[PDB]
RNA sequence: AAACUAUGCCGACUAGGGAUCGGGUGGUGUUUUUUUA
C-alpha cells in the first residue's frame, strides 16, 4: 500500500510512467496506490495548468 | 512569413482558448482544416464551427467551450506501421488513454484509435488532448 | 410556331408553353420582336413537397442572356398564363468528368466547366433577378452539414414566398439540400 | 460595441468598421449620374474617380480629382446610383 | 577612390541554370547535358 | 455625449432595448 | 432539443410531433411553471422562440445580438423569464411584450453560463464562464454576493 | 406555402396572450 | 500618358524608323 | 516581480516546439520507431 | 510588409461579391471591347486603361464584364506589349535614377536607392523568365535600358 | 579624442486609455467669403 503525494503525480507526468503500471514495475508485487483528501485538495488548489495531473489523479483504481 | 495555414489555425484557437474566449476566427481555411475541426469535434474538444464563403477563401468562426488543453501539428510527416502507432501514442499524448494523435491514411484523415479499428496507417498531421 | 420555337424536343408542355409564347407575341406590340430571336431548348414542370409546382426551362446560354434581358415582365405574363405556377428559367450546361489514370486524349477541362462552377452558375441563374449576399456552412456535433445563401433584401417581397419552391427545385435538379435566407 | 459577436455582428458596427476588417470584404465607393449644363448630358461617375472626367459633347469639366473622393464642379446635376 | 555606380549583383542558382538553358528539359536529357557538360569540362 | 452634442437626429435607446435586432410578430 | 426540437412521449418509441420555426438548431429548452403548456427554446442564431404545444406550434421568435446560453421561467408569476445570454448580461423578459426587457442583470466578466430561480419567485443565481456565481433579486439589475 | 404558417402563428400567439392574461389578473 | 515604346508594335514601328 | 513566472507540466518530450509546430528528428523517430 | 523597407501598410482595393454586371450597366461588351482597343491603339497602359473605364464610361470591372481581363483581350487583338507594365515602370525607373546620378555625381542616397530598384528589377525578370514570357537570354543592361525606353 | 552610474524579464501576444504626426469618410456650426481665383 503506498500513499501519493502531488510531486509524485507531476514528476510521473513529467516523465511518462503510469502510475500502477511503473508502481508494479519498481516493487515487483501489486501495489495499491492510495490518494489522501489533502493531496486531491493540493492538486485542485493547482488548477488550471496542472488540470490534467488532476484528471489522471481521479483514476478508478487510486482508492 | 507565415508558417503554414494549419499551424496557424491551430496555433490560434491555442491562443484564444488559453485566454478564455468563446468564439475564433479563422482566416484562411482549407480542407486539412476543416476536416481537422470535424475530427476534432467529433471527440469533443471544441464546440462547433461556421465556415464563411467570401470568394477568397473562407474564414471559419469555431465556438469552443472549455476542454482543449493544446492542439497542435507535428511539421515533418513521418510515417508510422501500427506498433509505431501505439509507442508514438505513448510518447506524445500525457498518458495511455488520455488525447488523440491524428493521422492521414489511405482511408482519409482520422484519429490513431479509428485508425487501428479500420486496420490502416498512414502519416502523421497532429495531436490534440 | 411550335416546332419554330421548340429546338428538338416534341413534348405536349412544351408544345402548351410554346403556344403560350405565340399568344404573348401576337398579343404584344414590341414583346414579339423582343423574344423572337430567342428560343428554348426543353422544359419541365415539377412538385415541391408541399404540393405546389414549378416549371423550368432548360435554355441555351445567349438567348439566356437575352432572357435576362427580357424576363421579367415575361414571367409575370407566363405566371398569369399558367397560373398556380412557378416560372424558372436555367442553363442547360455541360459538365466534364475528371481524367482517370487510364484515359485517352481528351481536352484539359475548363474550370467553367468543372461541376462545382456550373452548380454556382445555377444557383445565380435560379435566384436572378435578386443577387446573392453570402453563402455559409454550418457544422452540427452530430456531423451535420448545412448549407445556406443568404439573398438580398431589394425585392423582399417579390422573392418572400418563392423559397421553398426555390430548394425544392434545386434540390431536385443537384441533390443537395440547402436553405435559403433574406437577411432582413 | 462593449461586447460583440464575430459571425453576425450588426449593421453599425459593419459600417463603422474598415472596408477590409469587416466580415466579408465589400468596397465603400459608389457610382453616380451626373448631367452636364453644357449639353443637359448624362454621364456616370466614379465616386472615388482620378481623372478630370470631360463630357463627350462637350468639353466640359465634369469632377476633379483630390486625394480620397473626387469634388464635382459647381452646377452639375448629380443623383447616385 | 569612389565611383556612384554600383557594381553588378551575383546571379542566383535558379538564374545560373536558366542561362545555361537547362531549365526547361526533362529529366532523362538534363541528366545527359549534365554529364556532357562535366565531360566538356573534364 | 460629444456625438450627442453635435449630431442633430441621434435618439436616445434604453439600456432595456439595447439588445433586441427584432422580432418576428410585432407590437401595436 | 437537437437540430430539430421534437416532442416525444414515454409510451411511444418514436418522436411524435416536431416543431421547428426553420432550420436552425436548438440548444436549449425549459418548459414553464404553471401554464405548464408553454415552452421555450433557445437557437444557435442567437434567438429566442416561443412555443405553445395546447395549439401545437411555435408561436413567436425573437433575434437577439448575442447567443443566449440559458433560460429559466419563474415559478410564481408564469409570465416571466431570465436569459443568461453571452453579453456577460441576464435578461428578464415578460412574454408579451418581447419589444424589452423588465431588467438585465449586469455584473459578471464574462459569459453567463446558467441561471436559475428562486421558488419564492424572488431571486436570481447565474454562474458564467467567467470563475463565479453571482446572486440577484429580482428588483435590482445588479449584483447582490459573488461566491 | 408559408404566409400561412406564419399568419398561423400570429392568432396562437394572439390566443397564448389571452391565456396569460388571465394568470396576470 | 501616352507611352509610345510600350507595344511591340509601337517598337516595331521604332525599329522602321531605325531603319 | 521578483518572484519567476511558474510554468506548467512539460508532456510532449520529443521534440522541440516552434510556432510552426512540433520539429522531430530524424535521431529521435528513429530513437522511438 | 512593404519589402525593401518597413512600413505595414494596408491601403488596396476591396473587390465585391458579385461576379455579375450592375443593374444600371446598359452597355455592350462588344461596345466596350472595341472601347479598350481604342484606347490602345491611342497608346495607354492597361492601367490607365482600366483606369479611365471605371472613371469616364463607368466600366465597373473589366474582368466582370467581359469574361476576359484587359490584357488578355489586347493579346487576343494582337496589342501585346514587349515585356510587362510594371518590368518596364521599373526600367524607366532605374534609366532615371541612373541619369540623375550622372548629372549628380554626389547623390550617395541615389546610389542606394538603385541598388534597391535593381534588386527589384532582378527579381521581377527572374521571375518572367521563370514563366517564360521573356527570352531566357534576356539580360538587362544600360544600352538595352536605354534603346529600350528612349 | 572617446567613455565615466546607466539596467528594462522575454515571446510565436489578449483587451485597451489618454495623447499626439500623416491620409481619408461623415456630421456640425464658428472663423472664412461674394463670376474669379
Ligand atoms: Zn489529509
Ligand atoms: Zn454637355
Amino acid at each position: 500500500q503506498v500513499l501519493i503525494d502531488t510531486n509524485f503525480i507531476n514528476f510521473s507526468i513529467q516523465k511518462k510512467v503510469d502510475i500502477v503500471r511503473g508502481m508494479m514495475d519498481c516493487l515487483l508485487a501489486k501495489c495499491n496506490p492510495l490518494i489522501t483528501d489533502c493531496v486531491m485538495a493540493e492538486l485542485e488548489k493547482l488548477g488550471p495548468k496542472y488540470r490534467i495531473a488532476l484528471k489522471l489523479a481521479r483514476d478508478p483504481r487510486i482508492k | 512569413t507565415r508558417s503554414s495555414v494549419l499551424a496557424d489555425a491551430l496555433n490560434a484557437i491555442n491562443n484564444a482558448e488559453k485566454t478564455g474566449k468563446r468564439q475564433v476566427l479563422i482566416r484562411p481555411s482549407s480542407k486539412v482544416i476543416i476536416k481537422f475541426l470535424q475530427v476534432m469535434q467529433k471527440h469533443g474538444y471544441i464546440g462547433e464551427f461556421e465556415y464563411i464563403d467570401d470568394h477568397r477563401s473562407g474564414k471559419i468562426v469555431v465556438q469552443l467551450n472549455g476542454r482543449l488543453n493544446k492542439c497542435g501539428v507535428i511539421s515533418p510527416r513521418f510515417n508510422v506501421k501500427i506498433g509505431d502507432i501505439e509507442k508514438w501514442t505513448a510518447n506524445l499524448l500525457p498518458a495511455r488513454q488520455f488525447g488523440y494523435v491524428i493521422l492521414t491514411t489511405s482511408a482519409g484523415i482520422m484519429d490513431h484509435e479509428e485508425a487501428r479499428r479500420k486496420h490502416v496507417s498512414g502519416k502523421i498531421l497532429g495531436f490534440v488532448y | 410556331p411550335q416546332a419554330k420555337i421548340l429546338s428538338q424536343a416534341p413534348t405536349e408542355l412544351e408544345l402548351q408553353v410554346a403556344q403560350a409564347f405565340v399568344e404573348l407575341e401576337n398579343s404584344s406590340p414590341e414583346l414579339k420582336a423582343e423574344l423572337r430571336p430567342l428560343q428554348f431548348k426543353s422544359i419541365r414542370e415539377i412538385d415541391v413537397a408541399g404540393g405546389k409546382k414549378a416549371l423550368a426551362i432548360f435554355v441555351p446560354v445567349p438567348s439566356l442572356a437575352g432572357f435576362h434581358k427580357v424576363q421579367t415582365k415575361l414571367t409575370r405574363e407566363l405566371e398569369k398564363k399558367f397560373q398556380d405556377r412557378h416560372v424558372i428559367f436555367l442553363a442547360e450546361r455541360r459538365i466534364l468528368p475528371k481524367p482517370s489514370r487510364t484515359s485517352r486524349q481528351v481536352q484539359k477541362r475548363p474550370r467553367s466547366r468543372t461541376l462545382t462552377a456550373v452548380h454556382d452558375k445555377i444557383l445565380e441563374d435560379l435566384v436572378f433577378p435578386t443577387e446573392i449576399v453570402g453563402k455559409r456552412v454550418r457544422y452540427l456535433v452530430g456531423g451535420n452539414k448545412i448549407q445556406k445563401v443568404l439573398l438580398d433584401s431589394k425585392d423582399v417581397q417579390q422573392i418572400d414566398y418563392k423559397l421553398e419552391s426555390f430548394q425544392a427545385v434545386y434540390n431536385k435538379l443537384t441533390g443537395k439540400q440547402i436553405v435559403f435566407e433574406i437577411p432582413s | 460595441v462593449l461586447v460583440q459577436d464575430l459571425l453576425h455582428p450588426t449593421a453599425a458596427s459593419e459600417a463603422r468598421k474598415h472596408k477590409l476588417k469587416t466580415l466579408v470584404q465589400g468596397p465603400r465607393s459608389y457610382f453616380l449620374d451626373v448631367k452636364c449644363p453644357g449639353c443637359l448630358n448624362i454621364t456616370t461617375v466614379f465616386s472615388h474617380a482620378q481623372t478630370a472626367v470631360t463630357c463627350e459633347s462637350c468639353s466640359t469639366i465634369l469632377c476633379t480629382p483630390t486625394g480620397g473622393k473626387a469634388k464635382l464642379s459647381e452646377g452639375t446635376s448629380f443623383r447616385r446610383k | 577612390v569612389y565611383t556612384p555606380f554600383p557594381p553588378a549583383q551575383l546571379p542566383r542558382k535558379v538564374d545560373l541554370e536558366i542561362e545555361s538553358g537547362e531549365y526547361f528539359l526533362s529529366k532523362r536529357e538534363k541528366q545527359m547535358k549534365k554529364l556532357n557538360e562535366q565531360k566538356e569540362k573534364q | 455625449a460629444n456625438e450627442r452634442r453635435t449630431r442633430k437626429d441621434m435618439p436616445y435607446i434604453s439600456e432595456r432595448k439595447k439588445q433586441i435586432v427584432g422580432t418576428v410578430h410585432k407590437y401595436e | 432539443g437537437g437540430a430539430k426540437i421534437h416532442l416525444w412521449d414515454v409510451n411511444r418509441l418514436k418522436p411524435v410531433s416536431d416543431l421547428s420555426w426553420g432550420a436552425d438548431n436548438i440548444t436549449s429548452l425549459k418548459f414553464n411553471q404553471n401554464e405548464t403548456d408553454i415552452l421555450a427554446s433557445t437557437g444557435s442564431d442567437n434567438s429566442i422562440v416561443l412555443y405553445d404545444l395546447r395549439t401545437n406550434s411555435p408561436t413567436q421568435k425573437i433575434v437577439q445580438t448575442m447567443r443566449t446560453n440559458a433560460i429559466c421561467w419563474n415559478p410564481m408569476e408564469a409570465f416571466n423569464f431570465v436569459t443568461a445570454n453571452e453579453d456577460h448580461n441576464a435578461y428578464y423578459y415578460d412574454m408579451r411584450n418581447l419589444s424589452r426587457s423588465l431588467n438585465v442583470f449586469k455584473d459578471h466578466v464574462s459569459a453567463v453560463m446558467d441561471v436559475d430561480f428562486s421558488p419564492t419567485g424572488d431571486e436570481i443565481v447565474t454562474g458564467s464562464y467567467d470563475k463565479s456565481i453571482r446572486i440577484y433579486k429580482t428588483n435590482h439589475g445588479h449584483s447582490r454576493e459573488i461566491y | 406555402q408559408r404566409i400561412q404558417q406564419r399568419h398561423d402563428r400570429k392568432a396562437a400567439y394572439e390566443i397564448s396572450r389571452q391565456e396569460v392574461s388571465k394568470w396576470n389578473d | 500618358k501616352a507611352k509610345k515604346d510600350f507595344y511591340r508594335f509601337q517598337v516595331r514601328e521604332r525599329k522602321k524608323q531605325e531603319i | 516581480k521578483a518572484t519567476k513566472r511558474e510554468r506548467g507540466l512539460k508532456i510532449s518530450s520529443v521534440g522541440r516546439s516552434t510556432r510552426n509546430g512540433l520539429i522531430v528528428s530524424k535521431r529521435d523517430i528513429a530513437r522511438i520507431s | 510588409g512593404r519589402m525593401h523597407s518597413a512600413g505595414k501598410g494596408i491601403s488596396s482595393s476591396a473587390i465585391p461579391y458579385s461576379r455579375n454586371a450592375p443593374a444600371w450597366f446598359k452597355l455592350s461588351s462588344e461596345s466596350v471591347i472595341e472601347q479598350i482597343v481604342k484606347y490602345a491603339r491611342k497608346g495607354l497602359t492597361p492601367s490607365q486603361i482600366g483606369v479611365l473605364l471605371r472613371d469616364a464610361h463607368g466600366v465597373t470591372q473589366a474582368r466582370v464584364i467581359t469574361g476576359n481581363k484587359i490584357m488578355r483581350i489586347l493579346k487576343s487583338n494582337g496589342l501585346a506589349p514587349e515585356i510587362p507594365e510594371d518590368l518596364y515602370y521599373l526600367i524607366k525607373k532605374a534609366v532615371s535614377v541612373r541619369k540623375h546620378l550622372e548629372r549628380n555625381r554626389k547623390d550617395k542616397d541615389a546610389k542606394f536607392r538603385l541598388i534597391l530598384i535593381e534588386s527589384r528589377i532582378h527579381r521581377l525578370a527572374r521571375y518572367y523568365r521563370t514563366v517564360a514570357v521573356l527570352p531566357p537570354n534576356w539580360k538587362y543592361e544600360s544600352a538595352t535600358a536605354s534603346a529600350l525606353v528612349n
